[PDB]
Formats: structure tokens, sequence, C-alpha cells
């Protein structure tokens, strides 16, 4: 693995709206990259 | 870590001649630079009122010798005063007066221009030893000075503002002339003497 | 990628125009000027932006 | 009033009405035409005597090469500074294409000190031998701008006790700025300045003085016209 | 059309610096000043500057067809001096507020008997007007910057045949 | 807001040493390298609010076209104030009003 | 003072009509074109300049001849018998000539050699109706009806053909 | 002052910036290093005013990035004389005095046409460059076409003054045409005839 | 006055025809009068190529 972080906050409020999942964008994100990327999502009680 | 690029150690021994001067700053080697307006002049020659009476110059164009007269009423001038003990004292017409805000004025006569500092940082003074080929420095240039008149009502500016409105109102370069005869008479009298000719020398190439 | 152009420089050893092809490789960062008859070939580094005219007047330099 | 007389009338009377420094009730009586505000204190204007023979030139740094921004040569140089008052330029040019300036300074704070003292206190015929050796600290690509007019520029240096003020005619000006030198030229480079400068203090010769002083008589002939 | 080089020395003159003696990191706070399209200096107080040129266009000194244009919001103070400007008269409020007759036209019965005369009491015509600073022609660029009164009656604050003039209640004051 | 190389004056490019598991600030024309002191590498905002209210001058009150109101100053309370909307004029802006005043010049809005 | 009314608006009106006019642009764009921008546009290129390394004794001639001042007149007419007088609009307008003015440059030859000219007529102008350079400008009101011109006539455009 | 890339298109958004008499655009650090200003922070002075405004500094990365090739002002003014569609074959150094004419004039003509006068050049450079980023980032909206206050009228003066520009031109071609062809007699010429 | 979206400041002629327009309502209705001619003039030959290509 490589050092280098990538991360991205998302807005609550139009993910709230969109009726989506945090662990529905991480699934997505997995299926198209496979194993080639390490995911790790905060829960929806986080403040951000 | 950028090494010196220079180690080969090698020196000159020049010396310098240096002159003793004639006051020397105190507390800080602080100058202030100043840009010389157009309605200032600096004249460093000693005043001498007959030299400068019989060289006034009058010319013709009115802005012209306006522009002349304000610059040299306005310039910085300086003589040698003579005291009331027989001394010898150097006596000048120019002043710098600070006011209770601070600020400072360059004062000529009655004239009073006031002076816009800006801050400058790596700005020096420097004396050029042409001879040697090396340049020794002075002091530092810490503010940037420039000149303002004080007011509209300042004769001054007064007569900057007659100058430059009457500078531009002239404009006529083409000058009027009388035809009495017609243009083209010229070239056809000489294209005329031109085809003479050269029927003259056509002749004379086929006799020669 | 090796690219092949057809240029329209003079070779200074045959004298011949329109004999010149240049030949520039982005991958090795590489550029061959070579004479369609002379068959002489000069070849220069090239950077990002290299152009043919770059390495003809790399060659211009260096035959002078 | 386009009249010779009236201009050198105007003239006397500007030279008259000048304003005693130590008069402070005359001080107070002038006041400002558009601030209404009082005046505090007064300087006389004059030009400077012994420097008119010297040639002066305002010296700037463009861009990067400011002293302040160049941290490490701060940091070396001092964090006014002594060294950047006493260091010495040396502009050479191998053709007319390539141009630079040398600078060299003081690195040891005690004798830049010391020299600076010696130098702003010359009011005497006694100059100590200050064999002070200068090192080179950085070069900057040059560029020059002339003046059409002999005054068009002019420093202002003050002196209280005297109330007074000398200014001092600016020929050029010189701008610096930061040169990256060619890998391609350091063996030349190696060839053309120098690690170290020695300056040494001697009292200027008697012709040099003499040919100053002629210089200075076009000034002030009074006091130094030759006899 | 008018030449620049007045302009030039007048900025000089009034306090403006050249682009050499200029900073972005100090003069952060400067606005540019541009003439004929060309950037040629910055300045630290724009708003005498303005002021003293406007006076200056009003007195005559300056050409009175040279186009004076101050943008606050982006910092500028544009000069035109070009030719083939369209441009047209308009009367001139004193909107000075150490003045007395502050938002009152500058224009007075005076002014127009002399016009009536035709001569000045120690020829008088539409020029002495625009010269003597009570009338003076903006163009399409000024008119960005000012505010304009449609008639006389506008400078100060139940019929079914005359109209209706607009209410304008959005401005608690005017200027 | 980045840095540059303080011999250089090029622009200083983030960097990782293998050995010490550190990430440093190098120069590409120099050898010159600096300790980074942030590890925010690079940020991109896809919804930014900046051009909103920096839109701010000193002399805006001397503008004459601007609408004069009479909305306290949190500040100074002045009777006086010069009201505006958004500088930025994106298609979706909203269209709430800044208020600056004559003397502290604070931006505040009425919400 | 006193309030200013819609008549002192009207007589300021009157005032601008009285000094400008109603075609005061076209007059005032052609004055300026004629007495300074041909002199202008004569200036902006002054030199034309020949030179010849003669060695037929090395003999390096310059010839160069420069541009001077442009002189203007008042439009003439030139009949085909020789003679030339001044003419007025309405002749042009009958007889179907052109209202136009000649124009002269001064030439200047300059003849260098280092071994190691006068009013030239280069055209005519046609002249705008009631500008700086128009017969009538002057003539008053009571000559204008001697010449069959219409005081209302206002000008501004030329007579070609 | 063209800005190539579209929103989340073409990779990188750089600017290229076309000059008069040359075939090709030329990123803009290429011509700032040819004016003289070859370090990254004195250009990025002349471009930007406020280093917090971290959007339009990072619109100019991918420029600094594409240009970084260039690293000295003979190298760009050669770059910039090499694609000045001259002569083929011209050498390195009348290649260099090339683009210096190319530069010195017809760059900018209304700002200035004297030599060791560029630096007013570079700051109009870092104008449009400003103004170009300012608009491109949506904070100002795009300068009105139709605004009558940016247009200018042509009356009798201008259009007289071309035209007869032209004729001028004409005439004194005319003029040294018969001059060339009248030397071989090595005669007088009058200068009255010359002229038509 | 700058940032004004009153009724009267976007062009709604309060008046009628018979009561008389303001000199700002006569502008506004200007340029509506304008945009109309020119959407007539422009229009007309676009459905003319339209009518001539059915035609055909
Ligand atoms: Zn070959
Ligand atoms: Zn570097
Ligand atoms: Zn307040």
């Amino acid at each position: 693995q490589s050092p280098w972080l990538l991360r991205l906050e998302l807005d609550r409020a139009r993910m709230l709206d969109k009726q989506l999942t945090m662990n529905q964008v991480a699934d997505k994100i997995s299926e198209v990259f496979s194993d080639d990327l390490f995911v790790m999502w905060s829960e929806d009680n986080a403040d951000k | 870590h950028t090494k010196s690029v220079y180690d080969n150690g090698e020196t000159l021994d020049i010396s310098l001649p240096i002159h003793p001067k004639s006051h020397i700053p105190q507390g800080k080697q602080d100058r202030w630079v100043v840009k010389l307006p157009d309605f200032l002049d600096i004249n460093a020659e000693p005043f001498d009122p007959r030299p400068f009476e019989m060289n006034v110059k009058t010319h013709e164009d009115k802005n012209q010798e306006l522009l002349d007269k304000l610059i040299a009423v306005n310039t910085v001038r300086w003589r040698y005063a003579k005291s009331e003990t027989g001394g010898i004292f150097k006596e000048t017409n120019s002043q710098i007066i600070q006011w209770e805000d601070g600020t400072y004025s360059l004062r000529v006569g009655s004239e009073i221009f006031d002076m816009f500092t800006t801050n400058t940082d790596d700005n020096y003074l420097v004396s050029e030893h042409n001879e040697e080929g090396i340049l020794m420095t002075e002091s530092t240039l810490s503010k940037s000075v420039k000149l303002v008149p004080a007011s509209f009502q300042s004769t001054t500016h007064q007569k900057l503002a007659k100058a430059l409105s009457a500078k531009q109102k002239k404009e006529s370069y083409a000058r009027s002339v009388v035809t009495k005869e017609d243009p083209e008479e010229r070239q056809r009298r000489l294209e005329s003497q031109e085809n003479e000719r050269y029927r003259l020398e056509r002749r004379r190439k086929q006799a020669e | 990628i090796k690219q092949k152009l057809e240029t329209q420089f003079t070779c200074l050893f045959c004298n011949h125009d329109n004999s010149v092809v240049c030949t520039l490789d982005k991958k090795n960062s590489i550029g061959l000027l070579e004479c369609k008859k002379c068959n002489l070939s000069f070849q220069a580094p090239i950077n990002s932006l290299s152009q043919p005219i770059d390495i003809y007047s790399d060659w211009i330099d260096a035959c002078e | 009033d386009t009249n010779p007389r009236s201009q050198l009338h105007s003239v006397e009377r500007t030279f008259d009405e000048v304003i005693d420094p130590r008069n402070k009730n005359r001080l107070q009586s002038l006041i400002h035409p558009r601030k209404k505000i009082k005046a505090v204190k007064a300087w006389h204007f004059f030009p400077d005597t012994s420097t008119f023979d010297q040639v002066f030139h305002s010296l700037k740094f463009v861009g990067s090469a400011s002293l302040s921004k160049d941290r490490p040569l701060n940091e070396q140089l001092g964090q006014v500074n002594a060294s950047i008052l006493t260091s010495l330029f040396k502009p050479i040019e191998i053709n007319p294409h390539n141009k630079w300036i040398s600078l060299y300074a003081v690195t040891d704070k005690l004798s830049a000190e010391s020299f600076r003292k010696s130098f702003n206190s010359i009011k005497d015929d006694n100059i100590v031998n200050r064999h002070v050796i200068y090192d080179h600290i950085k070069d900057f690509d040059q560029m020059f701008r002339g003046h059409k007019k002999l005054f068009e520029d002019f420093a202002i240096s003050f002196d209280d006790i005297s109330d007074r003020a000398f200014f001092v005619p600016i020929v050029g000006r010189l701008e610096l700025k930061k040169k990256r030198i060619v890998p391609g030229l350091v063996d030349m480079v190696n060839r053309t300045n120098y690690a170290h400068i020695r300056m040494d203090l001697r009292n200027p010769s008697t012709q040099e003085t003499a040919i100053r002083d002629s210089r200075r008589e076009q000034y002030d002939p009074v006091n130094y016209s030759s006899i | 059309g008018s030449p620049s080089e007045p302009i030039i020395n007048f900025l000089e003159e009034w306090g403006m610096e050249p682009l050499e003696d200029y900073d972005p990191a100090q003069h952060t706070k400067s606005t540019r000043i541009f003439v004929n399209g060309v950037w040629t200096g910055i300045h630290r107080d724009p708003s005498m500057l303005v002021s003293t040129m406007r006076d200056l266009r009003r007195s005559g000194a300056i050409s009175p067809e040279v186009s004076i244009i101050r943008d606050i919001r982006e910092r500028e103070f544009k000069i035109f001096t070009d030719v083939g400007r369209v441009y047209r008269p308009l009367f001139i409020v004193e909107d000075d507020e150490s003045k007395d007759n502050k938002g009152e036209l500058r224009i007075t019965k005076e002014h127009i008997r002399k016009i009536q005369q035709g001569y000045d009491d120690d020829v008088y015509g539409w020029s002495s007007l625009v010269t003597s600073g009570v009338i003076e022609y903006v163009d399409g660029e000024e008119e960005e910057t000012i505010m304009i009164a449609m008639t006389p009656e506008d400078l100060q604050t139940n019929d079914t045949a005359k109209r209706i003039k607009p209410e304008m209640s959005t401005s608690s004051h005017h200027t | 807001s980045f840095r540059f190389c303080l011999e250089c004056n090029n622009m200083l490019y983030p960097k990782e040493d293998k050995e010490n598991q550190r990430l440093l600030y190098s120069c590409r024309n120099c050898d010159y390298t600096e300790l980074a002191e942030d590890p925010k590498v690079y940020r991109h905002e896809l919804i930014t609010n900046i051009g909103e209210t920096a839109g701010i001058v000193d002399d805006i009150g001397q503008d004459p076209t601007l609408p004069r109101s009479d909305k306290e100053c949190p500040e100074c309370h002045s009777r006086d104030c010069v009201f505006f909307q958004s500088q930025q004029r994106r298609k979706d802006t909203n269209m709430t009003l800044f208020y600056v005043c004559l003397n502290c010049k604070k931006t505040f809005r009425d919400e | 003072d006193d309030t200013i009314t819609t008549e002192d608006c009207w007589t300021v009106i009157s005032a601008f009509f009285e000094e400008k006019g109603l075609v005061s642009q076209q007059l005032d764009s052609f004055d300026e074109f004629m007495e300074t921008s041909i002199q202008d546009l004569v200036w902006e290129e002054p030199r034309l300049i020949l030179d010849q390394p003669a060695q037929h004794d090395n003999i390096n001639k310059r010839y160069e001849i420069r541009f001077g001042k442009i002189y203007l007149s008042r439009p003439t007419m030139t009949e085909a018998d020789g003679t030339t007088h001044a003419m007025f609009p309405q002749e042009a307008r009958l007889r179907n000539l052109t209202y136009s003015s000649p124009v002269y440059l001064d030439m200047e030859k300059s003849m260098f050699t280092s071994i190691d000219g006068n009013k030239v007529h280069i055209g005519k102008v046609p002249i705008m109706l009631r500008s700086k350079f128009c017969s009538l400008r002057t003539l008053d009101e009571v000559d204008l009806y001697k010449m069959k011109e219409c005081p209302y006539d206002m000008g501004g455009y030329f007579v070609i053909n | 002052i063209k800005l190539y890339g579209r929103e989340d298109k073409g990779t990188g958004r750089t600017i290229k910036a076309t000059l008069p008499y040359v075939k090709q655009d030329i990123p803009i650090v290429i011509v700032f290093r040819a004016l003289g200003v070859v370090p990254d922070g004195e250009i990025l002075q002349h471009i930007c005013y406020d280093e917090n405004d971290w959007q339009m500094l990072e619109m100019l990365k991918p420029c600094i990035e594409e240009g970084f090739v260039i690293q000295d002002k003979e190298v760009a003014l050669d770059f910039i004389g090499r694609r000045g569609s001259a002569a083929l074959g011209i050498r390195r150094e009348k290649r260099i005095q090339y683009a210096k004419d190319i530069l010195q004039k017809e760059l900018l003509p209304h700002i200035t046409q004297e030599e060791g006068f560029e630096t007013r050049k570079t700051f109009f450079l870092g104008y449009m460059v400003n103004r170009l980023l300012l608009c491109a980032l949506e904070r100002k909206d795009q300068d009105d076409r139709d605004h009558f206050g940016k247009k200018r009228l042509d009356l009798a003066g201008p259009l007289l003054a071309n035209l007869f520009r032209i004729l001028f031109r004409k005439l004194t071609r005319e003029i040294y045409r018969y001059m060339q062809r009248c030397i071989e007699t090595d005669r007088d010429f009058n200068l009255n005839l010359a002229v038509k | 006055t700058k940032d004004d979206f009153s009724p009267e400041s976007k062009g709604f002629v309060e008046n009628s025809y018979l009561r008389g327009l303001t000199p700002q309502e006569f502008f506004f209705h200007a340029m509506a009068g304008r945009e109309g001619l020119i959407d007539t003039a422009v229009k007309t030959a676009e459905t003319g190529y339209i009518q001539r290509r059915l035609v055909k």
C-alpha cells in the first residue's frame, strides 16, 4: 500500500436528499475498482 | 547545500582615496529620494543676479515664456550672504517645513509643495568610482518622496494649468496659399521638354 | 512512438532539397534527421514541446 | 511680469522671505494653505559641496533579488546591518552580451562596525590602515537607465544640529535581478571574480585631491578656487 | 481626439507613481490608472485624484471631451482622450457635502440672463456654460458611474389624467 | 497558498522520503529541500463560497449609484448604510444582501 | 436664488444649437483632417532613401528626398483654354465639376556622397461644403444670395461630378 | 490569449498566447520568460495580486508545469523565433534577433516601441491573464459586446485619413520606382515629373 | 440606483397611452417594439425557406 491518503467529504444534505447510504457509495467504488483501493467510510452519525 | 563556487582565494590589494565629509548623518544613514517635478528646478550654482538679469530670454510663444518664468521663479537657488560681522555665510531661499501631522513640505519662497512618502525596501545609494570600475555604497534610500502642489489656488498650479490648457489650443499645421495657374502646367511642360530631348538623344545615338 | 515526417529542409552535404525526413521518438526522447540521398543521420535530444524545426535548428547549429 | 527686472525682483523677494528656523513665533505664524495646521520644525535646504565630485547612482533590487526575501543571505550577513552599509560592488563585463555585478561584504560584525565608524568619522587628516578583506556573496544581472537631466533625482540628508538639509544629485538608476549561472560556463566564471578582496585605507593623493577640487570649483569657487 | 501628454503630466504631478516603482505585494490596495487603454501607473488615493481631474476638466484646463471614469468595484481609474466617442451634455448637481448648495443645480437664473443677453457683466454662449462648470459632457462609459435625475423637479422630495412618476422607495435617500 | 524556493524562486513540489517517511517540498532546478508542516498536499472544492463576500473595498461608500439604507450596524450602530447583493454572479447565486456601514465597513446580512 | 423652469432648459438648448448647429460633427471632423491629419500622414514616412556603392573607385552615393510642409489652397477651376479662377459650389453643381482644392508638398532632395525642390503638386482633395476651406465660410448673408446658395443649406457634404 | 481545456476535459487547463507573425500558439510562461522574467515567483507576482486566491493559483499550476522545460531567456527567445514564420534555416543568433524584433515591436505596439521598456509589456500581460482567469472563474460577467460605450464612430476625418494614407503610400512607391528607373541615366530629374 | 428590482425599474409601464408614458417607460417600450420589428423581419426569411423546401 502507498502512504498517499485520498479522502473526500460528501455533502450530508444532498446525500440524504438522494436517499443514499455511505455503504452503497463504498460498495459502488469497490465494485468499480475491485481491490485496487482500500476504502473506509465514516458513520452516518459523524458530524461530517 | 549550494557549495560556494569561488574558492581560489585570489585577493586584490586596491586602496581607495576617500575625502572628509562636510557633514555626517546622526543616528541613521537614511536618505529620501525625491523625484523632481517639471515646475520645480534645482540651481546648484550660486545665484548671480547680474548674469541672471542679462540672460532673461523673451519668446513669442506665450506658453513657453510662462513656463520658463514659472520654473525660474520656482527654481531652488542659493547665494553668499555677507554677515553683519564681516563674515560670509551660505544663504538659501528654500526650506523644509514639518507640520503637526508629521507630513513634510518643500518650501520655495511663499510656495509650498507637499511631500508624499512611500516606503521602499532594498534601495540604497552608492558612489561611483569609474577610474577603478567599482561601486562604493553611501547610504540607504528608505523612502521615495513625490512633490505635489498644496492646493488649486496655489499660483504654481494655476500657471501650470494655464500653460497646459493654452498649449493644446494652438494646432494648425497646413499653411494656406493662392494658386495663380494650373497646378498641372509644370508636369506637362517638363514632359514636353523631356520628350523633345528624348527625340534629340535618339537621333544623336543613331548618328553616333 | 516514433514519428516519421517528410520535411522540406536542405541537406548541407548533398545540397539536394526536399530530401530530408525527420524521425522523432518521444518515448526515448530522440530525434533523427536522415537525408534520403546522402543517407547521413543526425541525432539530437528532444523535449516534450520539440518540433521538427527544433531538430532542424539543432542540426544547423551542429553543422556550424 | 515678463520683464527681466521683475523676475530679478521676484528672486530677491523670495530670497528675503526665508523664515529663520530658530524663530518659533514666525514658524508658528506660517500655516498650511489647505491643512490649516501650524508649523512645528524647519530645515534649511542646501546643496552638498564635498560630494558633487563623486557620482551617485540609485541601486535597487528587482523581484526575488530582494535581500529581505533571501533569508539565508540575510541570516549570514546579519538580520541596520553595518555589513550592508559597507558592501562593495564590482561591475565586470566579459563582452557586450554578457554582463553581471559582483557583491562583496564584511562577514565579521566587529570589522564592519570599525570600518563604518572610521568611514563616517572622516573629518580629520589621519586615517588608519584598515586592511579589511571583503568576501564575495552573490552575483546579479544588471540593467541601467540614465537621467537626461542632471538633477532629475536628488537624495535628501538631514542635520538637526545645524537645522539644514543637504541634497545630492542622482545620475542614474541601477537594477539588479537574480541570475542563475549556466552550468556550462562555471569554468570561466571561476576565472572572472575572486573569493576575497582587500581594501586598504590611505589618505588621498595631493594630485587627486586637487583634481577633485577643480571638479568642485564649478559649484563653489569661493572656498575651492585655485590660486 | 486630444493629445494624452497633458493628462500624463497632470497625473504625474498629482502623485501618481509609475510602474517600475510598483510591487504587487506592497501595493495590495492601490488603484491602477489607465490612459487610452494602456496601464501607466498606480495611485494610492484615487478619490482626490478623480476629484482634481474632474475639477480641471470643468474649469477648461483639460479638454471637455476627455472621459474620466472611476471603477470603484474593480479598483481602476480610466481616462480616455480617444477620437470617435459619442457624448452628450448634462447639467451638474452640486454634490459636495461641505457646500451649502449641496444637492442643487449649479446653473442659476444669472447664467440664464447672461445667455439671453449674449455677454457677461465683467460673447457668453454655450462654450462659456461648459467651461464655467455648470454643464459637462459624458459618454457611454462614464454614464456607468453617475446618478442622473430626469428633471430638476426630481432633485427634491389624485388626478385621473396626469401621469404617475416612479416612487423610487428602494433608496432611503439619493445623491 | 504555496511556497517557492528561497534561493531559486522556483516552485517547490511535494516529495516523500522513503527512508524517513516524511513529506518534503523540493525544488526541481536546485537541491533545496524544506520540511513540510501540513499534510494537506492538495485540496479541491466541488462547491465553493469564496468570491461572495470577499469583494469588499474601503471606499465603497463613495459610489453614488449604490442604494442607501437605514439598517443598524452591529459595530458602529450608525443610521446610514450601503447595501449590495453578492458580487459572485453564477447562475445559481443567492440574492442575499450585504450591508456596509460608513465607519467600520463591516459586511453583514439580515438573515 | 430662483428656481429653474422648463423654459430655461429650452433657453440653454437654444444656446447649444446657436453655437454648434446640426451638422457640426461632419464639419469639425473634416476641419481636423485638413488642418493637421494630412501633414501627419505625410510625415509618417518622411524619407525616401536610395544608395549606390559605385564601382565602375568606391563611391557610396546616397540619394534621399524629404517631404516638407503641406500647402493648401481654396478650390479652383482650370478651364480647357488655360485660365484658372475661383470656383463656387453652384457652378460645380451646374457644370458637373468636382469641388476640390490642390494640395502642394515641399520635397527636399539631398545627394549624400561618401567615398569608402519646391511646392510640388500631389493631388486635389475634395472640399466639404461650409467647412473651413470652403468658399462659402465667409460671404455673410447677402452675398450668399448672389451666389445662388440657399442660406438654409447646412453644408456637410461633398460635390463630386 | 486562449484558455484551452473544457470543464473536466483536456487534462490540464493550459493557457496559450497567440502572437503576430507566429504560426503556432505559445504557452504563456514561455512568452513571459521571453520578455525577461525567468523565475516563477516573479511571474506569479506579475499575474496575481492575492496569494490567498488559491483557485487562480491552481488554475496557473498546469501552465507552469508545461512551461517548466524552458528555464532561460535566450532559449525562450530562440523557441519564439523558431516558429516566427520567417525564412527557414535561420541561424540561432539571427533567430534570437528576429525574436527580439517581433517581441519589442508588433507585440502590444500601443504600449511602447523603444528598447529597454518591456516591463510595462510584462505588467500588461499580467493584467490580461488576470482578467482571463477572473472571467473563467465566473467571478465576473463576460464583457458585453453590445455595450455602446465600447464603440467608436468614424466620421469624415478618420475615413479620409485612411484612404489618403493608402493613396499616398501608392504615390510614394510610384516615385521610388520612377527614381530607380531614371537614375540609370544619371540625369538631374526635375522631381516635378516623378510625381503623378 | 444599483440592484433595483422594483417593477418600474425593469420595464413595467404603469401608465396608459391616454395618460402618457414617462421617459423611462418610453425607452423600455421602444426596446420592446424594436424587438418585435426585428423578430418579424428575421423570421420571414426562415419561414420562406421552409415553405420553399416543403413545396419542392
Ligand atoms: Zn544530402
Ligand atoms: Zn530552484
Ligand atoms: Zn459606523
